């Protein structure tokens, strides 16, 4: 009732009419708006009720133009899609950071669960790990950042596997490259990650007394930049959230605790500070620091400071040096560690789950859902954020390969009337990050870091000549920096130390420490095979977020989307500030007026004609005699009975070459109710009871 | 087409109010009524007309019929069927127990707890 609920319904189209209507509608706490079959969500920033157990039972068995827009009424119509046409689906979120990605995919998750029933005690297990995954994965993987307080610092992909009842069986999560460096250090008032905090300020007392855990006000990791508490976070509360819900995924409490003896490492760890000694080599200043910290590492401090201080250098095949570290060195190998472990844990804890939620049972569908970190931008800028963003940027290119390239060039094929809709393609931005014959980006600071000599600083230079070389629309050197022009706005990218970022490469000192220890998860998560061939030249973490992203492309390609564009309306979480001209540029970057245009010219529903048939024939009473399947001629032939057994108007449909077009969404809901009830019609049809 | 056009004549400008529309529903054979009613008020707030009947009516959507109803039911496809799967499809589509009981009633003269529908449809009429 306020404004449009359906931006195709606006009396004039425009970014700025979008602008009004989003804007008009976030002041009346109506979050959620429509283009077609696709949802924008303005952020609220505030408890607004809308996601309670009464609304959620409202939205069950309704279609998208029966209710107000609802993250709820997308995760129906997935469901609904899945067992009607028993095809998979994946729910696509595109955001900038502290848009609402991660608040809409849980929301998402949550229609799931309690919609797709099971009663069976197995399935009430899966739902519930399901469930318990959230506030794991967010413990480890989600952190303070200035432009988010929960804000994810991994990217996530999960599918829910279904069986033929339409009943959750299994899980699978699959995650995408992790902010590590986080773990060592932090823009100053941004945080470690939330379990730091958690375990740090709640660690049980037996915790405290073998692994030595302290507050976090005492560590470096988690003090030094200033923040302990977070607004509207209360962190002992949330760590009894961590702990129940390892409980309920099934950790034993040794495996437990073995995570914890490496949370406390790592921040001890942190706490090891190095002198200058008389030959200008690194000293350890505090031996007790260190000793606490082997202790838990389960190796002698001779080895710990030795594998944190001497670096093993293979100049000549068969000529090794060992050559001490200097302060600064030290301190790089000790984040190294820090980071290391953190990460492989990190990496366990999604293995360890996914082992948990694994299929107890067959699986006949599947429901994906994408929750990545979303753009975003700093006053420094590193690798870190040009993942990130280059992960947007992928996404973006979905996003406009499915909503805008794809539908037209359809159009094209099947012989339908259609004047192309104008809009940019930012595959070129792809191209600049992802490129490896022209050299891109990532593969610029692979070549850099080729050579692998020992001097970073050389890598650097030896990458910013790359950068200056390339000759791209996009892209723009500086000194010591370049700028990419990305689908939503120029990020400036700080050139220094970013190669050695990008070649994540542990040092083979450091490697050899793990070796000596005595503890069996520390083995786990750095098993000794791997260090077979130290010549061999490894992969760098551009090439790993590329062939993630592209994986991820094929596998959304596989499955029918639906899509979640969600919108920041301010930088400061305010839920009453609509910041007009930021709202406004979202809406352009994300082409919602070329959505708009195509959703209102365009046709609602597309079928190919094998499908159709399949889906439809009990329409016709031609095409199915008794609920079952006879038609003598083409299936083409089969789909035009159909059509007209319907009595549809003919102006509502239109047949293509291959495939059959729909163009309102109210004539296509009809069709799919007709075809629900259609048990209930012949049911309906033996109601003469009553003779006269 | 016709036989809506047919049954929105005899209950004359074209424009129909909604008790006039629950009588028609009355006549072929509740809320939701009102909520098919409900979706278009721009054209008039109490009234609607003949090709909004179309939608509304899709929206919602002879002997030889009700002799295939029971063969679509039918999983073995023998001509037979549970009595007790006929009750709870009586139930769920729900179009009174002691009227599905006396239906039942007629039909378990058969005795073995499963109904010859081609007899029993021949009886009904
Ligand atoms: N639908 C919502 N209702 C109420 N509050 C919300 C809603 N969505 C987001 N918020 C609030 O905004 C904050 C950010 O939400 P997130 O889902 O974490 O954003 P995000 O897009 O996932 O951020 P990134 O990209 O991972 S850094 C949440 O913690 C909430 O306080
Ligand atoms: C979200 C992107 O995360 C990263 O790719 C990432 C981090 N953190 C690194 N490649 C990295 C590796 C080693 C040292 C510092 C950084
Ligand atoms: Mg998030």
């Amino acid at each position: 009732e306020i404004g449009v609920s359906d931006l195709t319904l606006l009396s004039k189209v425009s970014n700025e009419a979008i602008n009004e209507n989003l804007k008009k509608r976030f002041e009346g706490r109506e979050i959620y708006t429509y283009i077609g079959h696709v949802l924008v969500s303005v952020n609220p920033f505030r408890d607004l009720g809308i996601y309670t157990d009464d609304v959620l039972q409202s939205y069950m068995g309704k279609n998208r133009l029966e209710m107000p827009p609802h993250v709820f009424a997308i995760a129906e119509a997935s469901y609904y899609n899945m067992k009607a046409y028993s095809d998979n689906q994946c729910v696509i979120i595109s955001g900038e950071s502290g848009a609402g990605k991660t608040e809409a995919a849980k929301r998402i998750m949550q229609y799931i669960a309690s919609v797709s029933g099971g009663e069976s005690g197995d399935i009430k297990q899966i739902k519930d790990m399901v469930l318990a995954t959230n506030p794991l994965l967010e413990s480890f993987g989600n952190a303070k950042t200035l432009r988010n307080n929960n804000s994810s610092r991994f990217g996530k992909y999960l599918q829910i596997y279904f069986n033929t009842q339409g009943e959750p069986v299994g899980a699978d999560i699959t995650n995408y490259l992790l902010e590590k460096s986080r773990v060592v250090g932090q823009i100053t008032n941004e945080r470690n990650f939330h379990i730091f905090y958690q375990f740090a300020k709640g660690a049980s007392q037996q915790y405290r007394e073998t692994f030595g855990v302290q507050k976090p006000e005492t560590y470096v990791y988690t003090s030094r930049s200033k923040c302990l508490d977070v607004d509207g976070i209360d962190d002992l509360a949330e760590f009894e959230d961590t702990l129940n819900a390892m409980k309920v995924i099934g950790l034993s409490q040794p495996e437990q605790d073995q995570i914890f003896r490496m949370l406390s490492a790592i921040l001890w760890i942190g706490n090891i500070q190095f002198q200058e000694d008389q030959g200008g080599y690194a000293e350890v200043t505090d031996r007790s620091v260190v000793d606490f910290a082997a202790y838990l590492m389960e190796v002698t401090p001779d080895q710990l400071i030795k594998g944190i201080t001497i670096r093993i250098l293979t100049p000549r095949n068969g000529e090794v040096i060992e050559s001490p570290a200097n302060p600064a060195q030290a301190q790089a190998t000790r984040d190294a560690l820090a980071m290391a472990i953190y990460s492989n844990l990190f990496d366990w804890i999604v293995e360890r789950i996914n082992k948990s939620l694994k299929a107890r049972q067959p699986t006949t569908n599947t429901i994906g859902i994408l929750d990545i970190y979303g753009f975003e931008i700093f006053e420094k800028n590193s690798f870190e954020q040009l993942c990130i963003n280059y992960v947007n940027e992928k996404l973006q290119q979905i996003f406009i390969q499915l909503t805008l390239k794809a539908e037209q060039e359809e159009y094209a094929r099947e012989q339908i009337q259609w004047t192309p809709i104008k809009y940019f393609d930012n595959k070129v931005v792809c191209d600049l990050i992802e490129q490896i014959r022209p050299v891109g980006i990532f593969s610029a600071m692979k070549d850099a870091t080729k050579t692998a000599h020992a001097d970073p600083a050389a890598c650097d230079r030896t990458f910013m000549q790359s950068i200056n070389g390339m000759s791209h629309a996009h892209l723009t050197p500086r000194q010591g920096n370049f700028i990419i022009k990305h689908y939503a706005g120029d990020v400036t990218y700080t050139v220094e130390g970013i190669t050695d970022k990008n070649k994540d490469q542990l040092l083979k000192g450091l490697l050899a420490l793990f070796q000596h220890s005595g503890n069996d998860f520390v083995h786990t998560l750095f098993p000794r095979p791997v260090d077979t061939d130290n010549r061999k030249q490894p992969p760098s973490a551009g090439d790993r977020i590329r062939a993630s992203a592209n994986a991820l492309v094929d596998t959304l390609m596989k499955c029918q989307p639906s899509y979640i564009r969600t919108i920041k309306p301010n930088e400061n979480k305010s839920p009453t500030e609509y910041n007009g001209p930021n709202v406004l540029h979202q809406i352009k970057y994300l082409g919602l007026q070329e959505n708009v245009r195509i959703r209102r010219a365009g046709f609602a529903y597309r079928q190919d004609f094998d499908k159709f048939v399949d889906r439809f024939f009990l329409l016709s009473p031609a095409t199915s005699y008794a609920g079952e399947f006879t038609w003598e001629g083409t299936t083409e032939a089969a789909v035009k009975q159909i059509l007209k057994d319907t009595s549809i108007p003919k102006e509502e449909w239109q047949m293509g070459v291959t495939k059959a077009f729909i163009k309102a969404p109210e004539t296509l809901f009809a069709l799919e109710h007709m075809r629900d009830r259609y048990w209930h019609n012949m049911a309906t049809r033996i109601q003469r009871m009553w003779r006269a | 087409v016709s036989e809506f056009k047919e049954a929105f004549s005899l209950f004359g400008d074209g424009q129909i109010t909604t008790k006039e529309l629950g009588t028609v529903m009355r006549s072929l054979g509740e809320s939701e009524l009102q909520d098919m009613i409900n979706e278009v008020d721009a054209d008039n707030n109490g009234t609607i007309d003949f090709p909004e009947f179309l939608t509304m009516m899709a929206r919602k959507m002879s002997e030889e019929e009700i002799r295939e109803a029971f063969k679509v039911f039918d999983r073995d496809n023998n001509g037979f069927i549970s009595a007790a799967e006929l009750r709870h499809v009586m139930t769920s589509i729900g179009e009174t127990d002691d009227e599905v009981d006396e239906m039942i009633r007629e039909a378990d003269q058969d005795g073995d707890g499963r109904i010859d529908y081609n007899e029993f449809v021949q009886l009904m009429m």
